[PDB]
DNA sequence: ATCAATATCCACCTGCAGATACTACCAAAAGTGTATTTGGAAACTGCTCCATCAAAAGGCATGTTCAGCTGATTCAGCTGAACATGCCTTTTGATGGAGCAGTTTCCAAATACACTTTTGGTAGTATCTGCAGGTGGATATTGAT
DNA sequence: ATCAATATCCACCTGCAGATACTACCAAAAGTGTATTTGGAAACTGCTCCATCAAAAGGCATGTTCAGCTGAATCAGCTGAACATGCCTTTTGATGGAGCAGTTTCCAAATACACTTTTGGTAGTATCTGCAGGTGGATATTGAT
């Protein structure tokens, strides 16, 4: 029963995620759409924390790697360091 | 072991003077620090750029006033400038 | 036999969650997918817990403010029903495409 | 001797605030006053968030200031809002709000 | 006596203001609204002429581009005519709120 | 110095043509009549924005001149950067 | 004496860089790599720009690069448009780009 | 009569590197002279940043080519490091 | 309307995860005192360029007309909400080990510092040239019929 | 479609704004060379805290039904585009004069050690308690008729 790492993020888990956002009805579509946007904003943070861990010569991508990517991409976030 | 420096003290110390009967959650107080060090930065930063702009080598409280006044909205940036310019005054005319 | 009409849970659950802040994504799901796309960028990597945790806030952060700006965008072409075009509008005006 | 913070009458750590500047290197040189009012306006901020915070703590039956207290603070506050803008606040979910075209008709 | 349809100079007129870059703001209307509010900040201030051009480029590329994300706003609703309630939606969602 | 003029109203120096135009390099159609008014309001906002920087830059640096440079930096801060004025 | 330009095999002045990474507090202390690899990347960027700018230059028959030609240049490339997605060229307007829906009959 | 460095003769020599035959206008120039600097900024700054992450006092090509991963996307960053790389190489051999 | 199903609100209960107080310790801030360097205000004035202005040059304001767009109305049929639970994925918590982080070490490379050479900026004065915007005059594009 | 109004597309075309050119200077770069300090790389290791996994927990995939939402069609009514017309306002080129900014002189203020006292963080340790959830029982809300 293998499934894509990406399909981990179910229906429910963005239906509740919508919900916080005050979404009331969720076409079929919004799910895959979803998805790929997450995909795209990982890819983006995760790529730049892990230039902060290479450059570091760490093997483990730190907290600190993470908020220094997230502040870089104008999206701070407090509560785990710096 | 080496030493993890933190503004959670005198942060402590502020809310105990601002709601003495009223606590804070470790988790919170990780955030006020982000806010803490945040803050600083973006003063700092902005101090910093001033003092360049005018080709001088000093930030002094002057590039520091301006800082608060390019970053803080209205009614936040006027008490802040208010607290700074007593905490200075109070520096000065005490031995 | 009851039955709730479409839309009277829905409603039930927006006051909920915005009730609450846990996340709302499980943890281990996420935490494949961020090591994957990880995976890309260099091999054999650890990642420190809290690492994993703030990739998480931030991540839920930005998909629960897409969707009140999505939210908005289906409810300017007067549906109540947020359609992938509805996303797509929210991320261009947004600067993100 | 006497320190520096309780000179300037204040919680926070102007001894501290002034090393922090050097080592910033945000200019070849820093006054003396300027540690002075930096820290004063940061503890200004701080006293700014934690009481509004600890009223939104009262508010909810509660003596200890979580996260979502610190985010209720926040967004419910014009101003704080808007310095707080870009910022995410950890475990502090979002404010209560459903377009009204989505209740039910009465 | 001869007409061109509605939307056809409209055309015409996006085809034309498109490959050109001069300023669409006359320059005095525009210098006098500057100092007006300058003014009531500050009295007794002097500009640069090149002051008053830097914010004169500054502003008109900023319509420019709040009016492409209005018209998006405006199609996204089926229309093609753009309303103040595309531009609030606009503006809303780029964060100017 | 012997009187100086009182400016006023002078967001009604923007005129319809003037916003028409921008509307048009904006790649737009068709103009509803309640437009012109909202943009005057819109550009006021971001004109006093800029301004307000610019002349604490100006202030700050002891002049009664401002500067391309104070407006280069007033955009600089609000992320607005703009090329082509020493900036 | 030759110039660690030259050394370097490059146009744009390392000296200068050199000196500028000192005047603008960036850290305690400047490598002698640092001013060289930083004006490689600078002389390469400005060579990129050049390149698309001439050629939208000579798209219009024209031999002298104005701002029009450095917009087209960098709103036309994928990169150098998201390098400078937060940038206003003066006097470079915009791409000629009118949405379908709004073209005439069907 | 004080001195206004510019970028704009290293800018032409460039140029005529790439078009032989073309021209720049001065107003082209002087956006060109605003691209460097900008450019320089936001990589001695993210420079900057990351040697204080690291606790390192020294700025080195090392920073710089980090900031040009972080700063650039994709195929210009990847150029730009090689451009780099090479022009650190052949200084390193060139003394 | 009444009615019954099921969600929600509340008062009170309590174990424990996580907040707090209390002691000993030290390395490292943080400060106090004495020896020195300088950054930038002040006091003056050359001189660029800003506010001001008169004449000249072209865009804006206005009112009328109706083409076609918006927004209202209705409707059918498509599409997503609600539903119940045990399979199966996630959560929890226990355990070796990888690598972060603390420590010591030692020199390749940093800064500082003083004469020595070069060059990029401007400023004065001169000749050159790409194209903005005028022209007429052959090729579309549009909209009436 | 074919006809005619009127925008559009070239091609050349003379004036000139701004671009390019040289000859001189020169202060300030940039380079060169030796004396001096040191940041951080290199290497060894201790112990967090991280990946793995077994056992325990509890959320989601599943198909059916149909309520009510979306989008297609139709259209009256009215708003905004086109354009004519009449003329105000802005653009353009010329000029005494405010204030910026160029140079020099000087001391209040900062950097730099050095030495003296401290406090803030950690870590072992035990001690404490606010509140997350549990319960149970009344009460509101929704939907059925
Ligand atoms: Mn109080
Ligand atoms: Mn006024
Ligand atoms: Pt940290
Ligand atoms: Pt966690
Ligand atoms: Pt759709
Ligand atoms: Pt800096
Ligand atoms: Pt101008
Ligand atoms: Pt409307
Ligand atoms: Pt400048
Ligand atoms: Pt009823
Ligand atoms: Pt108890
Ligand atoms: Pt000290
Ligand atoms: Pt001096
Ligand atoms: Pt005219
Ligand atoms: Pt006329
Ligand atoms: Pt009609
Ligand atoms: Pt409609
Ligand atoms: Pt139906
Ligand atoms: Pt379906
Ligand atoms: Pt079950
Ligand atoms: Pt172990
Ligand atoms: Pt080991
Ligand atoms: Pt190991
Ligand atoms: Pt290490
Ligand atoms: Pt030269
Ligand atoms: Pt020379
Ligand atoms: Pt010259
Ligand atoms: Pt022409
Ligand atoms: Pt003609
Ligand atoms: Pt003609
Ligand atoms: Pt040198
Ligand atoms: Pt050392
Ligand atoms: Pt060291
Ligand atoms: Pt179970
Ligand atoms: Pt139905
Ligand atoms: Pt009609
Ligand atoms: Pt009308
Ligand atoms: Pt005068
Ligand atoms: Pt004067
Ligand atoms: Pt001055
Ligand atoms: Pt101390
Ligand atoms: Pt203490
Ligand atoms: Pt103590
Ligand atoms: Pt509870
Ligand atoms: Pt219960
Ligand atoms: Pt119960």
């Amino acid at each position: 029963v293998l499934r894509d790492n990406i399909q981990g993020i179910t229906k429910p888990a963005i239906r509740r995620l919508a919900r916080r956002g005050g979404v009331k009805r969720i076409s079929g579509l919004i799910y895959e759409e979803t998805r790929g946007v997450l995909k795209v904003f990982l890819e983006n943070v995760i790529r730049d924390a892990v230039t902060y861990t290479e450059h570091a010569k760490r093997k483990t991508v730190t907290a600190m790697d993470v908020v220094y990517a997230l502040k870089r991409q104008g999206r701070t976030l407090y509560g785990f360091g710096g | 072991k080496t030493r993890k420096e933190s503004y959670a003290i005198y942060v402590y110390k502020v809310l105990k003077q601002v709601h003495p009967d009223t606590g804070i959650s470790s988790k919170a107080m990780s955030i006020m620090n982000s806010f803490v060090n945040d803050v600083f930065e973006r003063i700092a930063g902005e101090a910093s750029r001033l003092a360049h702009y005018n080709k001088r080598s000093t930030i002094t409280s002057r590039e520091i006033q301006t800082a608060v006044r390019l970053l803080l909205p209205g009614e936040l940036a006027k008490h802040a400038v208010s607290e700074g310019t007593k905490a200075v005054t109070k520096y000065t005319s005490a031995k | 036999p009851h039955r709730y009409r479409p839309g009277t849970v829905a409603l039930r659950e927006i006051r909920r969650y915005q009730k609450s802040t846990e996340l709302l994504i499980r943890k281990l799901p996420f935490q494949r997918l961020v090591r994957e796309i990880a995976q890309d960028f260099k091999t054999d990597l650890r990642f420190q817990s809290s690492a994993v945790m703030a990739l998480q806030e931030a991540s839920e952060a930005y998909l629960v403010a897409l969707f009140e700006d999505t939210n908005l965008c289906a409810i300017h072409a007067k549906r109540v029903t947020i359609m992938p075009k509805d996303i797509q509008l929210a991320r261009r005006i947004r600067g993100e495409r | 001797a006497k320190t520096r913070s309780s000179r300037a009458g204040l919680q926070f750590p102007v001894g501290r605030v002034h090393r922090l500047l050097r080592k910033g290197n945000y200019a070849e040189r820093v006054g003396a006053g300027a540690p002075v009012y930096l820290a004063a306006v940061l503890e200004y901020l701080t006293a700014e968030i934690l009481e509004l915070a600890g009223n939104a703590a009262r508010d909810n039956k509660k003596t200890r200031i979580i996260p979502r207290h610190l985010q209720l603070a926040v967004r419910n506050d014009e101003e704080l809002n808007k310095l707080l803008g870009r910022v995410t606040i950890a475990q502090g979910g979002v404010l209560p709000n459903i377009q009204s075209v989505l209740l039910p008709k009465k």
